[PDB]
RNA sequence: AGCGGCGAGUACACGUACUUGCUAGCUUCUUAGAGGAACAUUGUGUGUCUAACACAAGGAAGUUUAAGGCAACAACAGGUCUGUGAUGUCCUUAGAUGAACUAGGCUGCACGCGUGCUACACUGAUAUAUAUAACGAGUAAAAUAUGCUUGCAUACUUUUCCUCCGCCGAAAGGCGUAGGUAAUCUUUAUCAAUAUAUAUCGUGAUGGGGAUAGAUUAUUGC
């Protein structure tokens, strides 16, 4: 009937909510196809065309993001599909189709369901960035 | 009577405690109690010069005072909440109460 | 790099003397009794010396092992 | 498209005295004059009713005279005080917009006044100096 | 049925050097739909050569300070590329690129090497994988050059330089540097 | 008449001073401390602040 | 009911999609390719007037040049009534942080501009005689009436059925 | 060494520039370093012919690059 | 702080988007307290098979997982008496080297040196449009109103900090009025610019660059 399950990147944050449907995919009250960098879109849609169509005939999902930038939105947004529709298929349809749906987005690439560790890292006092030091003359 | 009992502090510890004695004492009387809000810790902060002259190496240090708060409510007479908050508190924590009907 | 201090390698080698009966070759069941034998303030090293108190096992069963 | 004669397409122009206008778009070619700038080539191009998507070289006559004429007393048209030189101009009182030649007298004429009643800005023009408040120890020097 | 910017397929490409074949990496994983992968290649040694080839080509398209960072830019740049590359003596572009990766390398260098306190400039071998960078760094920088200050645009330039090297011609700029290395190496020792 | 202290001096830094010593240079008025830095470094710790990293 | 023209329809919006969509308010369809539809539309029924006074302005600090379109009045009106249905009750400091740009210093460092105030002032006060924007009596700022969210939402339907047939 | 291209199209020139249909990769560059014209007059050339369907797209175009060929 | 639940609508497709009154339960998202988790675990190799190192698998994480704070014994004739009602000695103390008031200088320009900002363009400039952050801050004087000839008596009843919103003005800004001593308002399901899209320019010290000068207009402040 309903889960809900989040994907995340450097500060960017968004929620998938799965129920049973009839096809619609919807972010922020909008279509998927107005997501913005028309070049960055494949990487939205790459969990699906790999899952396939029939599987996904029955569900609706609506999507809220928050925070980030361009690229980290984009990235979360795939995370949070890909454990979204693994997590529906692990509540409420036999575990064994949940293990070959699993296998197949890990065969084609992790952080499809594992979050990113990386983070920005502080500036100290006696240069621009975190490693980089003022020009020294003698 | 919709009575809400605040606290601030400088000090985790005391704080935490004060709450626990406070949440506890007024479960012996059988009251409707809300569990404790932690709102958002806010830090206040200065970054000075080391050096009291000004030869050397420039270096700073970086300087932080946190201050804490919790917040629980429940049903009952002014009375009765006054003298439950005021057991000779360790007096690091402030407390105070306010009637919020509206 | 990875080496251990004089005091880990001395508390572990005192405990796998006075209680040799009770350990075994698995790591989680060893960090329960060093939790309860030893006093250690911080989870880290004592997560260290249960590491060692293992090895140090492993070794008794090739042979003699010096200073134990 | 245009297939326009090589007869008629003509190179060399002047517009108002001391000017040349070559081989350019109008709104930049109209900048070779000595008073106007891009935001008032547009200005002027737009109460002309000329095409800013041609070259200079394909402007007629009449085209000329008229946009020479609102360069000349343009409050008749309906640009307005705040896009001219000289507002006040210290001798009439009125709001003007000087124009080549004109321009360098009216310059000419301003530092030799200032330099005339021994006022500090127009002393430090005539020894050859910063005289808006620059440091001048490190830079400015030739 | 997954093909590089939803166009071509390298299902069918192959390399034929076999010096080259670990290092190149169009296979299970390397197959992808946009050369935008946020991947960890550096942190170990060998990692580098499990990067797609493509998007080790767009990583070196970002340089000289003034474009550091503007990577669909880049992509962009690249894609366009490869359709000019298409139109012009059609083949796939994926195997032009792979064959121009293939040649723009010296197979010998020389070095400076302390035999017994007098030295010399003696001739050493490359590796497969320095062979693979610099093949990409001198086709990038060849490009980078014919563009600045000119009418011809980016793309333009680097579909010209990629045919030119996979053709051997002597008009490439990978091509000369490395013959002029190979001379030199066949020179010193 | 008298002239003694008559310029105005409601702004700048020749109104305001050290709480402590009653310098005129280098004054934290951040938050009102309203200490100058070399008495404050001192003072720090039982005012309130503290070094964590 | 509408048989005007729609505007130039670049490809990449006609790739197929791996789910269903639907097509009922503005949330649906392409904004750009609406705004300037739409930017046409008011121009050709005489909805609202190019004040006298913008034929020499530029909208803002920052710019240092005009807008060069003689169309940029009514398509700054098509996207503002576009983000009113986005955001109910907006005033015109909203505005003005909302169409900012960069200004470029001379020698000294670039920092964030503001727009203008006229402008958007001239163009709600315009959309207020039409009847399609209103003043939230008990809220601020101003919002849609129901006839300007029936209208905008009729033509982004109508613009949907035109591209995808 | 200085370029001296022209900056408008000839009546002689007219007929020769209609050949630019003629052949494989149309971008603006090509038919300036053949005609030895202003890169906006191969651009308006380049929107005059496919105005009327006499030269085809190759791809989908971008604001910054905008090759077409010959027609099949 | 959110989500959800119950109603009334505005439009569409035969449920979706938005507005709105009210208020079963829940903690995914937000906040913040207590705990847990990695030990080189397992496999394979090198090493005296010790101390240890390398690769693969699993795993959120395997360079002590990343960054910082703390900093032994002994020194320098290192810097600071221009931080100090910390201080020894020497000067000076009514025509003061004390304390103030008026104007000026610290910024003066043939030149030499260090840290930097802006550039030399098309992987750009200009103009429109679309999408998108994190750490912060914020309330004794002068000022607005009767009797009197620029001054007095009067409320410390308003105001002084961030300022939504409305109106005026090309713009800078001005006038009138809210909220807020703050997870409550400014203001952040968003307070930026690199990005992205479309058009113009077209290798020309050029629509690159923006120094140096002329004129007019506002605000801080005696
Ligand atoms: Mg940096
Ligand atoms: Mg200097
Ligand atoms: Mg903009
Ligand atoms: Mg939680
Ligand atoms: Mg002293
Ligand atoms: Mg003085
Ligand atoms: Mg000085
Ligand atoms: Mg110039
Ligand atoms: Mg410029
Ligand atoms: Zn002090």
């Amino acid at each position: 009937k309903r889960v809900q399950t989040f994907g995340k990147k450097k500060t960017a944050v968004a929620v998938a909510t799965v129920t049973n449907g009839k096809g619609l995919i919807k972010l922020n009250g909008k279509n998927l196809d107005l997501v913005e960098p028309y070049i960055l879109k494949t990487k939205v849609y790459e969990p699906l065309w790999l899952i396939g169509s029939g599987k996904l005939k029955n569900l609706d999902i609506r999507i809220r993001v928050k925070g980030g930038g361009q690229t980290s939105q984009i990235y979360a947004i795939r995370q949070a599909i890909g454990k979204g529709i693994i997590s529906y298929y692990q509540k409420y349809v036999d575990e064994s189709t949940k293990k070959e749906l699993k296998d197949v987005l890990l065969r084609y690439d992790r952080s499809l369901l594992v979050g990113d560790t990386r983070r920005c890292e502080p500036k100290k006092f006696g240069g621009k960035g975190a490693r980089a030091r003022y020009q020294k003359s003698y | 009577r919709r009575i809400r009992i605040a606290l601030t502090s400088k000090n985790l510890r005391a704080i935490e405690k004060v709450c626990s004695d406070i949440m506890k004492g007024a479960k012996e009387k059988n009251l409707n109690v809300s569990g404790p809000v932690r709102l958002p810790v806010k830090t206040l902060r200065i970054t000075t010069r080391k050096s009291p002259c000004g030869e050397g190496t420039n270096t700073w240090d970086r300087f932080e005072l946190r201050i804490y708060k919790r917040l629980i409510d429940l049903y009952s007479q002014c009375e009765v909440v006054t003298q439950m908050t005021s057991i000779n508190i360790d007096p690091v924590v402030e407390v105070e109460v306010i009637i919020t009907d509206s | 790099g990875r080496v251990r201090t004089k005091t880990i390698k001395r508390a572990a080698r005192q405990i796998v003397e006075k209680y040799y009966a009770k350990l075994t070759l698995d790591f989680q069941i060893n960090k329960k009794i060093t939790e309860e034998v030893a006093i250690i303030p911080s989870k880290r090293m004592k997560n260290k010396v249960a590491g060692f108190v293992t090895h140090l096992m492993k070794r008794i069963q090739k042979g003699p092992v010096r200073g134990i | 498209l245009q297939v326009i004669d090589n007869n008629d397409f003509q190179h060399i122009l002047r517009i108002l005295n001391t000017n040349v206008d070559g081989k350019e778009k109008v709104i930049i070619a109209l900048t070779a004059i000595k008073g106007i700038g891009k935001r008032m080539a547009t200005v002027i191009c737009k109460q002309a009713n000329v095409d800013p998507t041609k070259r200079a070289g394909e402007l007629t006559t009449e085209e000329i005279d008229n946009i020479v004429h609102i360069m000349s007393t343009p409050t008749q048209f309906k640009i307005p005080d705040w896009f001219l030189n000289r507002r006040k101009d210290l001798k009439e009182g009125k709001n003007i917009h000087v124009i080549a030649n004109q321009l360098d007298s009216y310059l000419r004429e301003d530092l030799e006044r200032m330099k005339k009643i021994r006022l500090h800005r127009g002393l430090r023009h005539h020894w050859g100096l910063r005289v808006r408040g620059q440091h001048t120890k490190t830079t400015g020097r030739r | 049925d997954i093909k590089l910017f939803k166009k071509w397929s390298y299902e069918e490409i192959n390399i034929a050097d076999l010096s080259l074949v670990d290092c190149i990496a169009v296979s299970q994983k390397a197959c992808v739909y946009t050369p935008h992968t946020a991947g960890r290649y550096q942190k170990k040694r060998f990692r580098k050569a499990l990067c797609p080839i493509v998007e080790r080509l767009v990583n070196s398209m970002m340089m000289h300070g003034r474009n550091n960072g503007k990577k669909l830019k880049a992509i962009r740049i690249v894609a366009y590329a490869f359709e000019i590359i298409h139109l012009m003596t059609g083949e796939n572009p994926l195997q032009v690129f792979v064959n121009a990766v293939q040649k723009g390398g010296p197979r010998e260098d020389s070095t400076r090497i302390g035999s017994a306190g007098v030295v010399r400039r003696q001739a050493v071998d490359v590796s497969p994988l320095r062979r693979v960078n610099q093949a990409i760094y001198l086709i990038c920088t060849g490009a980078r050059n014919a563009a600045f200050r000119n009418i011809k645009s980016i793309s333009e330039c680097l579909a010209e330089e990629i045919i030119n090297c996979a053709n051997e011609s002597s008009s490439s700029y990978a091509i000369k540097k490395k013959d002029e290395i190979e001379r030199v190496a066949k020179a010193n020792r | 008449g008298c002239i003694l202290n008559v310029h105005p001096k409601k702004y700048g830094q020749g109104s305001r001073q050290c709480r402590v010593c009653s310098n005129k240079h280098a004054i934290i008025r951040k938050y009102n401390i309203n200490i100058c830095r070399q008495c404050f470094r001192e003072r720090a710790d039982i005012i309130g602040f503290k070094k964590y990293r | 009911q509408f048989t005007e023209d729609i505007g130039v329809v670049n490809k990449r919006l006609l790739e197929p999609v791996p789910f269903v969509k639907t097509n009922n308010c503005i949330k649906d369809v392409d904004a750009d390719l609406f705004i300037r539809s739409y930017a046409t539309h008011l121009k050709l029924h005489n909805k609202i007037t190019y004040p006298k006074w913008c034929t020499f302005v530029k909208t803002g600090k920052g710019r240092k040049l005009a807008p060069l379109n003689e169309d940029w009045y009514f398509i700054r009106a098509s996207s503002i009534l576009r983000r009113l249905y986005l955001h109910p009750d907006i005033g015109v400091g909203f505005l003005r942080r909302q169409f900012s740009s960069k200004q470029r210093r001379g020698v000294a460092p670039n920092h964030t501009s503001l727009a203008s105030g006229k402008i958007l002032r001239s163009i709600l006060q315009q959309l207020e005689n039409l009847g399609y924007v209103e003043q939230n009596p008990k809220k601020k700022g101003r919002r849609l009436t129901t006839k300007g969210e029936n209208a905008i939402n009729n033509f982004a339907r109508y613009i949907n059925k035109k591209v995808y047939n | 060494e200085k370029l001296n291209h022209a900056v408008f199209i000839d009546k002689s020139l007219h007929s020769k520039i209609l050949e630019c249909k003629n052949m494989k990769v149309i971008t603006p560059s090509a038919i300036a370093e053949k005609y030895k014209v202003n890169l906006s007059v191969a651009r308006a050339v380049i929107n005059h012919l496919a105005d009327k369907k006499l030269i085809a797209e190759v791809c989908v175009q971008s604001h910054s690059q905008k090759l077409y060929t010959k027609v099949a």
